[PDB]
């Protein structure tokens, strides 16, 4: 609620942003680089039974 | 500042032998200056570009031989 | 985004920012939706024209 | 115990920073506990399957919370 | 000497465990020994051939189990 | 220094009227400063570009309001 209440006023605002090209270009070690992994994602699969 | 932006260089700690240890760094370069001459390749580092410098010790554009010092400076082993 | 419903378009009354339902300087005294849903309708309309 | 079987997990220790550490660790977890939730990827660690727990640490089937928070303790760093 | 050159080996140090290190070692080795036997393999390791030992510590032809053990050592950890 | 430049301003003094008179001034502004914001027309003046400032009074990239009053101050009369 109060997260809400201070976008509602402008104070705490909503953002979304791509990477610099700086770093993605280096992401997770090229160059020498470290400490950048990719972010990653996938599935996971579960079940439900009944009986009579 | 620059108003050019800066480069701002991570080293991040590493061991090299007994007693012996590459210190993690933080540095901020002028956009105009990293952009000139730099050492950081194979060097277990990290950066990111910034409007104004990120961290408390900056090269700036008329420093060019301090931040040539500070390069090789990222790869030097102390105790 | 700029904040609607304030400065040139702000009923004196109102809130600079939001449409309140329940505030009679917003729905214009109405009752129900009948007139209730205009006076939002009105509001949108005005928006629009200060957006040109 | 878990009655069925555990997961059997070790992680090793690894220098984070200077004075930094991330201490290895073992812990058993009931082998359904550790299906239904392991935040445990990337973790510098190892894994083998046995009928009891192999190690003085195990988190049994209906403990749920205290086997999350140590995983969570799994990335936890020290001095 | 070994007459018919030497292979140099160095190793580096590393950081086994929590305060547990595997000390970096330089050593010769006389060639046909070292072609012999060499327990070097995933060692963090280089090595060079020589007309002459390169390191304070040489293996001559005539040692055989005394570099053998001195190879195995290699990988010995200590406080 | 500015390190893009500098446009060097010099005004003339100009007798304006009875006991009213321009100030001559001389000053250097960074040229990107100079560029974003000048009145520098109908100032009785002479200009030109250098490398460094050609004057002792200088307005760096960061005297965005400083140069601004400056500039109008070229006109300021006084006895």
């Amino acid at each position: 609620a109060e997260i809400k209440k201070q976008m509602e006023a402008g104070a705490l605002v909503e953002i979304a942003e791509g990477m610099a090209t700086s770093i993605a270009e280096l992401q997770e070690g090229f160059n020498g680089s470290t400490d950048n992994p990719w972010n990653e994602m996938g599935f996971r699969i579960d079940k439900q039974v009944i009986e009579a | 500042a620059s108003a050019r932006g800066y480069v701002n260089i991570k080293t991040f700690e590493q061991k090299l032998d007994g007693n012996k240890k590459i210190e993690g760094k933080e540095v901020s370069v002028a956009f105009p200056l990293y952009s000139d001459v730099h050492k950081i390749s194979g060097a277990h580092y990290q950066t990111f570009p910034s409007e104004k410098a990120a961290y408390s010790t900056v090269y700036e554009e008329n420093q060019r031989t301090e931040w040539i010092a500070a390069n090789e400076d990222l790869w030097k082993v102390t105790g | 985004a700029q904040v609607g419903k304030s400065g040139m378009t702000l009923t004196p009354g109102s809130k600079a920012g939001v449409f309140d339902f329940q505030d009679p300087i917003d729905i214009r005294g109405a009752r129900w939706a009948g007139e209730s849903f205009k006076a939002l309708l009105f509001q949108i309309d005005k928006e629009a024209v200060e957006i040109a």
